[PDB]
């Protein structure tokens, strides 16, 4: 267990990774409604675009 | 162009990083040993050499209460005589761990270090247990020893024995073969045996030339003539070499320590005559010629025949040696103190030659100076 | 000067002296023979990394220096100059018998009757050469003393 | 005293470690005596709890336990109390040196000490 | 330079006899075999039990011929036991000790002022083995670390109430040693 | 582009906390360098080129991948002139 | 908005890391050497890092007063900037990401590039000589091994036909890329450890050594900022390694029992893995010479690099494995 | 407003290149003033060209003239001129390149004045959108191979003239040779 108590530090490193990815995340997931997208490009642009005036026409 | 560094004063002439040249200012450790030896009584005195070259504390009480002897011509039994020859072995094996350990430090390996301190304070301990403390412990005096072993300090040292032999195993594996670490060694300040000799060289800055030399075979100073060790020389001197010198020294060490402890004998600890060692307790609370001769031997001082002598030792560092001059009075009239730093470091400025400043360090390392003898 | 505001400084005193205290950064000033048992109390038994001292070499970054060895009139020009650099919350300990008041080479030309004649040295540690536990204990002693500083509460009063 | 393990984490140390022990005595200070054998590596099988968890300090153990704690000698600090001298002697003082002026050792001439003596070794005529 | 250069030649045709030896060589210094090794002994000592003593409640071990802070005894009926003998700074290399005395009221030798230096003394049992009577005794004491000089020279008064203090351990470190006299 | 507004953002937040640590306690000669140099100069631009060719394997044929390995060669004949002449050693 | 979140969202906690890093490289570093690390300021030595960073704010500063005093001060503001933006892009799973740019290993490399100058202009601004030696001692080197660096991208980038560190994981999904490139990692780690002077090829913090450092000079937050731009760096070229060698955020052997863990998990825990193997081989090696570790830099690792790149693409390139 | 800005910082980066006294600040601001082109190009959508503006112009060049301007430790006094007399001049020149920019603008491209709504969108070339370096790597190892061959002669003439330039070799200085007999086998020998 004296290996745990000394990789114990380590977990908080890996505790702050996981807090700053997920906070990221969820923060970007709140301020748009979706989860963020990592293969958009011009075409994936303009078809949000063209979804929110759509919807917002709708509405 | 000049490079100073600031108890290590060194100053550099560089012109590529090369090192053209290299000038130590040594003084910064100065303390007057030599006066104030001059000053004090033989007992007294003894301390400063337990001071000198303190890495290796008995080595110095050795050469000093040889010297002594031979100015005062006192028998010292053999079982005080085994007991100096373990204890020297054993601050021969302190040395060398703590000279590989910084070594391998300033190289820039750390973790030896501690597993060689823990060794080191298991030997300490050892210390602790037959004297008072654990450095600089006043244990050998002229002839004989202050106080007898006590009893389990033999298993003990077996069992350190065997454990050290495991520990060496273990730090040869890490060190030894190491790319970085044979890098940083082979071809680093090289000495010709011949070069070694006009410098002064002794110990294994000596035997890494391979001049096969030893003081413990050239002139035998205690059971070193009936212990059948080995002494290891180097094919070719620089530090790689000087390192596996020092590595075969410390098995030898245990080795010589293991002999010891099988060939103790049983008998006395100091010289029987009480004109030159002190009575014990009861004898001098119950004898009156008992009570005389402690009170003389702590007021005054045995009174050596007026002659002048050179003894010297096979000290871890080197040749140490102590050159004794008395006027037939209980102080010593001149004590020169000749230790195995002063000509080494000298060596250093024609070793750390179109070398480096890491191979400077590396240099220093090896040949492994110690401030308090150089300062003597 | 009131009660609750005392409080609030005794508080911001008390997280002061715990973060100087726990984060001590000595320097060792390794002369003579009290150097190798300094090393000792560095080693893995009487380990100095639990309690936050570590070692740095360079004495701007220093908190207390640590003067082990015998301080002489050829060095101790060096140490006073090297002390000079250290920052402004700086400690002394003074280890062994040399650097307390000269040792075993008081009556010496060339030996400097302990180091208080030239830095103002905090803490002494006896013994010739203190066992590592002893000066292990003279740090834990250091930890106390500067355990004590009310340094907020000195400059709200002043 | 558990509290004081989360800032301490040295106290801690001693928790864990007085899991399998067994208390071999206490002092009249309030210090707690333990020992554990076994499977247990020879500098750490004897120890102390302080108990003054804010300020323990490493001259706080008596005289009596000193030996024992230091592995000098087998003798427990209970028969060192029994074989305590009589008609004179002092109870345990810690090293207080900087608790206050008070406190701390003066010399018989220094000028902090309650009764400071002259030191001439002559005695001047006085008219 | 030319003997170093057909040393190495020689030496490369020595550990060059056949290709399973310069292939096994190769790959031993590019798959960094002994890096390896050292990191396996390595994480084993990480995986291993350590060895820290855990200072404040946890001390290393002693002897009871340990040589750590001066001090005076007395007599089991309560009298001093240091006659002034003056065998402390006879022998003292140091001079940590000054010894100043004169009769007493009773006729009795004792000395009227005894001080030590803990600042000068080397910590060495030369004053402690030279005492006739045992009086003065290095106690088992080290962790006496004061912040002043002044605090740290010592006098007569405080030698014997360190004494009384650390009486019953020193009477049993000094039985045990006696046995060994 | 449309992404490099959070790192202009980034680099701002990270000026403005290192200002504020560094504010805190205000509260309370040699050829071997410039041959160095240069092969840095040298080899960025082979890294350089790199990275379209490497991107864009699949794209261009073994002719693109037989001219990128002739650039190489080329360009590693310099290096064997740089090991040969003496200044890769210091 | 919640862009200045997000961003602060990710540096207050790589801080964190920060210091519980060199905490843990204590503690390592101390259970390798047989000993303990900090264990008395706090459970384990928790508050170890609370407690150094608060007495180093609270010590007092010095003015060297060099005649550069606004280039002394802004160096190690320019390498901590330079670590966080390079911070600023590397993912920990399926869209956390602040910046998706298609050109993201470029980015990295060019800010890696951009890091020796904080360290060249802490050596020129100080007084003494030996620091802007050592400065730019550790410009070259930090220079040779990033060469090295970017010859070991370029063969990632060959196996993978994208740019961007999310799509590489993606194409990772497979094989991990480090069953394929064992070697090519092992080359990626040994030149990360001398681009942070980090483990062997440590030249700045041999100061008890004669090569001294560009350190010296610098006062108690400039020499704070300089450790946590290292140790931000030292996260940065584990994550870098985990992203490039070992898949970043996906499981192994794709079982529904390892699809549990989120992922961030996994990436996480692969950073904690590579930061314990920084840690080990600082501890169980020695330390090269400058000349040494250069000629290492620019006749060994260049070399190999070179050769895996033509490897990897000759076997990409004569079969139909190709993206 | 952010391209204003980016060139206004770019120009006022560039003064101070010219007018620096210290040729370390001079390298400095080269370098600021790089970044502000690399931003110009982030503006203009070139993400490779900017990324390799910094790798190359940022790093290579930019380290190699501080790694020399440092190295050279230029005192002021040895270059120092009074830049009062030269004034008259360069603000002719200037004002003469200036007209003559005002003169091509006047004729070729003329600035338009106030747009979005109007913007027609292919939806054709973005289905799979080609970034510029993927362009950029097709065409140049394809299509203008030899264009991309003969930098390469001519970084193979740069690297020779630098070393026959800035090359001298230690006459007499000894070299650590490490394939010595005892580091390669090592037979242990002792003093019997
Ligand atoms: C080896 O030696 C050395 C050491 O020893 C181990 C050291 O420690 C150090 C110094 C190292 C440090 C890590 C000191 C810095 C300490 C820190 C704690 C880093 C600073 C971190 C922050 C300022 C982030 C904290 C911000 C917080 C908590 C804000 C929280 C905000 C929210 C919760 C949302 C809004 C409300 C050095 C240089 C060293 O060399
Ligand atoms: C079709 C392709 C088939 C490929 C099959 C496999 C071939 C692999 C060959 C390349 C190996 C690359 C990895 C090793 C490497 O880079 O070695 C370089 C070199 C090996 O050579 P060297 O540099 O040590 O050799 C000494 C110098 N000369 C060349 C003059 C003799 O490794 C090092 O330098 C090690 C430096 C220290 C590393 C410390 C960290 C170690 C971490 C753990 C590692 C496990
Ligand atoms: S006090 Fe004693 S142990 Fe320390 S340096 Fe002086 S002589 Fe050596
Ligand atoms: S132990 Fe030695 S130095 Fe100390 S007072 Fe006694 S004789 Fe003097
Ligand atoms: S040797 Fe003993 S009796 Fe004599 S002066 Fe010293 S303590 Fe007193």
């Amino acid at each position: 267990l004296r290996w745990m108590e000394a990789v114990l530090p380590l977990g908080i490193i890996a505790g702050m990774l996981c807090v700053m990815g997920n906070a990221q995340y969820y923060i970007h997931k709140a301020a748009h409604g979706r989860p963020k997208h990592i293969g958009n490009d011009l075409w994936d642009v303009a078809m949000e675009r063209r979804d929110k005036k759509l919807h917002e026409q709708a509405a | 162009f000049t490079l100073n560094f600031g108890s290590l004063r060194l100053v550099l002439e560089m012109n590529g990083e090369v090192v053209e040249r290299a000038e130590p200012h040594i003084g910064l450790l100065h303390r007057g040993t030599e006066k104030l030896i001059e000053y004090k009584t033989y007992l007294q005195a003894l301390p400063y050499f337990d001071r000198l070259d303190y890495v290796s504390t008995m080595a110095q009480e050795h050469a000093y209460s040889l010297a002594v002897e031979r100015l005062l011509n006192c028998e010292v039994p053999l079982r005080a005589q085994y007991i100096r020859v373990l204890f020297c072995e054993i601050t021969r094996i302190l040395n060398h761990l703590l000279a590989l350990t910084t070594h391998a430090m300033d190289v820039g390996a750390s973790t030896p270090f501690l597993w060689a301190f823990e060794e080191r304070e298991k030997l300490l301990e050892f210390y602790e247990r037959v004297s008072g403390a654990r450095m600089h412990a006043s244990f050998i005096r002229p002839g004989g020893v202050a106080q007898d072993l006590p009893l389990g300090l033999c298993r003990d040292i077996d069992s350190f024995t065997q454990q050290f032999a495991s520990r060496i195993d273990e730090l040869e594996e890490m060190l030894t073969g190491n790319r970085i670490w044979k890098q940083r060694l082979v071809d680093i300040g090289t000495v010709t045996a011949q070069q070694a000799k006009d410098w002064g060289f002794s110990g294994v800055m000596l035997r890494g030339p391979g001049v096969c030399w030893d003081l413990r075979r050239a002139a035998p100073y205690d059971v070193y003539d009936q212990l059948d060790f080995d002494v290891p020389v180097g094919t070719r001197g620089d530090c790689y070499d000087r390192y596996c010198i020092r590595i075969e020294e410390m098995r030898q060490s245990m080795r010589i320590i293991w002999q010891c402890l099988n060939k103790i004998p049983s008998g006395m600890i100091k010289a029987d005559d009480r004109k030159l060692c002190p009575p014990s307790r009861c004898r001098m609370k119950l004898s009156m010629e008992s009570s005389i001769h402690h009170f003389e031997l702590y007021t005054e001082g045995f009174s050596v025949p007026a002659s002048s002598t050179y003894t010297a030792v096979e000290a871890p560092k080197g040749e140490f040696g102590v050159f004794l001059v008395s006027n037939g009075s209980n102080r010593p009239y001149r004590c020169k103190i000749r230790a195995p730093g002063f000509a080494h470091l000298q060596g250093l400025d024609f070793m750390s030659k179109h070398h480096m400043l890491a191979d400077v360090v590396t240099i220093i390392g090896t040949q492994d100076i110690v401030f308090g003898e150089v300062d003597r | 000067v009131s009660k609750a505001a005392e409080f609030v400084i005794s508080k911001v005193d008390d997280l002061m002296n715990w973060a100087r205290r726990g984060s001590i950064w000595p320097m060792t000033f390794g002369l003579a023979c009290c150097a190798v048992e300094m090393m000792h109390t560095g080693a893995a038994r009487y380990d100095l990394d639990r309690f936050g001292i570590i070692f740095r070499p360079s004495p701007r970054q220093s908190d207390c220096m640590i003067v082990a060895g015998t301080l002489t009139n050829k060095m101790a020009p060096a140490l006073r100059k090297v002390y000079d650099q250290m920052p402004e919350p700086r400690w002394v300990i003074s280890m062994g018998s040399c650097a307390n008041g000269g040792g075993y080479y008081h009556y010496s030309y060339s030996v400097v009757r302990g180091c208080d004649r030239i830095v103002p040295v905090d803490i002494y540690v006896p013994g010739c050469p203190p066992t590592a536990e002893a000066l292990l204990y003279g740090l834990l002693q250091l930890q106390k003393k500067i355990n004590r500083r009310k340094d907020f509460l000195h400059w709200w009063t002043k | 005293g558990y509290l004081r393990c989360l800032p301490d984490g040295n106290l801690l140390q001693t928790k864990i470690h007085n899991i399998g022990a067994t208390l071999v005595g206490v002092d009249k200070f309030g210090n707690k005596y333990y020992e554990k054998l076994g499977d247990t590596q020879y500098g750490r099988h004897r120890w102390v709890e302080y108990a003054e968890k804010s300020r323990y300090n490493a001259s706080q153990v008596p005289p009596e336990w000193h030996g024992w704690l230091h592995f000098i000698t087998d003798h427990t600090g209970d028969e060192l109390l029994l074989l305590k001298p009589k008609r004179y002697g002092v109870e345990h003082k810690e090293n207080l040196s900087g608790e206050g002026e008070q406190y701390i050792y003066h010399s018989k001439g220094h000028a902090l000490n309650p009764g400071q003596r002259d030191w001439t070794r002559y005695q001047p005529w006085e008219s | 330079t030319k003997l170093e250069d057909e040393q190495r030649e020689q030496l490369a045709k020595e550990i060059s006899k056949d290709w399973s030896s310069v292939f096994e060589r190769s790959i031993n210094t590019l798959f960094l075999t002994e890096m390896v090794r050292g990191l396996m002994l390595t994480l084993k000592y990480f995986f291993e039990t350590k060895v820290t003593i855990n200072y404040p409640f946890e001390k290393g071990p002693l002897s009871p011929r340990f040589r750590g802070e001066h001090a005076l005894r007395r007599y089991p009926t309560g009298e001093e036991r240091c006659i002034a003998c003056k065998l402390c700074e006879a022998i003292c290399p140091a001079q940590a000790i000054t010894i100043e005395a004169e009769e007493r009221e009773d006729g009795s030798r004792r000395t009227t002022r005894y001080d030590i230096d803990m600042t000068k003394c080397i910590y060495c049992g030369f004053c402690q083995e030279a005492c006739p009577v045992d009086a003065i005794v290095e106690g088992p004491n080290f962790e006496f670390a004061t912040e002043t000089h002044e605090e740290l020279l010592y006098d007569k008064e405080k030698l014997l109430e360190n004494g009384d203090r650390w009486e019953t351990e020193i009477a049993e470190n000094l039985r045990s040693e006696s046995l060994y006299r | 582009m449309l992404e490099f507004a959070p790192i202009c953002i980034y680099l701002v937040i990270s000026l403005l906390v290192s200002l504020i640590l560094l504010g805190l306690p205000f509260l309370f000669f040699d050829i071997r360098f410039y041959l160095v140099s240069i092969l840095f100069i040298i080899f960025d631009l082979e890294v350089t080129f790199f990275f379209p060719w490497a991107v864009s394997l699949n794209k261009i044929d073994l002719f693109g991948f037989w001219s990128m390995m002739a650039f190489l060669l080329i360009l590693t004949i310099g290096f064997l002139y740089e090991w040969k002449r003496g200044a890769l050693d210091w | 908005i919640a862009v200045p979140a997000e961003i602060l969202g990710i540096i207050l906690p790589l801080l964190l890391g920060v210091a519980f890093l060199v905490l843990a490289e204590r503690k390592v570093m101390a259970f390798v050497q047989r000993r303990k690390g900090p264990d008395v300021v706090g459970s384990f030595g928790l508050l170890q890092p609370l407690a150094d960073g608060l007495k180093l704010i609270l010590k007092e500063p010095i003015s060297p007063s060099s005649a550069n005093f606004f280039l002394f001060r802004m160096a190690p503001v320019a390498t901590f900037m330079l670590s966080l933006v390079a911070w600023a892009v590397v993912p920990f799973d399926y869209g956390m990401v602040l910046s998706d740019s298609n050109i993201g290993l470029l980015y990295l490399f060019a800010i890696s590039s951009l890091g020796v100058y904080g360290i060249i202009t802490a050596g020129w601004s100080s007084n003494s000589k030996y620091a802007f030696l050592g400065a730019l001692r550790s410009a070259a080197q930090m220079v040779s091994y990033e060469v090295s660096i970017g010859l070991i991208l370029i063969t990632v980038l060959i196996c993978v036909g994208s740019c961007n560190l999310s799509e590489i994981v993606m194409a990772q999904k497979q094989i991990w890329f480090g069953i394929p490139l064992f070697p090519v990692l092992v080359m990626f780690f040994i030149s990360c450890l001398a681009e942070t002077n980090r483990a062997p090829f440590d030249l700045p913090e041999a100061e008890a050594e004669s090569v001294a450092g560009y350190n010296v000079e610098y006062s108690s937050m400039g020499f704070a900022l300089f450790f946590l731009g290292e140790y931000a760096n030292m996260i940065l070229m584990s994550g870098l390694c985990t992203s490039l060698s070992l898949g970043g955020w996906l499981p192994i052997l794709d079982l529904p029992i390892f699809k549990r863990i989120p992922g961030s998990i996994w990436f996480s825990i692969k950073v904690i893995l590579f930061l314990f193997l920084y840690i080990w081989v600082r501890a169980a090696f020695p330390r090269y010479r400058y000349d040494q570790l250069m000629g290492l830099g620019w006749k060994v690792f260049l070399p190999l690099s070179l050769a895996w790149v033509v490897a990897v693409s000759g076997v990409s390139v004569t079969f139909p494995w190709l993206p | 407003m952010i391209l204003s800005v980016l060139f206004s910082l770019a120009l006022v980066s560039g003064l101070m290149v010219v007018r620096a006294k210290n040729p370390v600040h001079s390298v400095l601001f080269f370098i600021l003033v790089f970044c502000d082109t690399s931003g110009l190009l982030l503006l203009l959508g070139l993400d490779f060209f900017a990324m390799i503006f910094l790798v190359v112009y940022i790093g290579a060049i930019a380290v190699l003239f501080l790694f020399v301007v440092m190295m050279f430790h230029i005192q002021i006094a040895e270059i120092h001129e009074e830049v009062l007399r030269y004034l008259p001049v360069s603000g002719i020149i200037g004002l003469i390149l200036w007209w003559e920019m005002f003169f091509i603008l006047d004729n070729e491209t003329i600035p338009l004045l106030p747009t979005t709504s109007l913007i027609y969108t292919v939806y054709a070339g973005k289905v799979r959108s080609w970034t510029n370096l993927e362009t950029l790597g097709n065409l140049l190892y394809t299509y203008y191979f030899v264009w991309f061959l003969v930098p390469s002669l001519i970084l193979l003439v740069a690297m020779i003239g630098a070393i026959v330039l800035t090359m001298h070799r230690t006459t007499k200085v000894k070299r650590q040779d490490v394939f010595r007999r005892n580091a390669i086998d090592f037979r242990r020998t002792i003093m019997r």
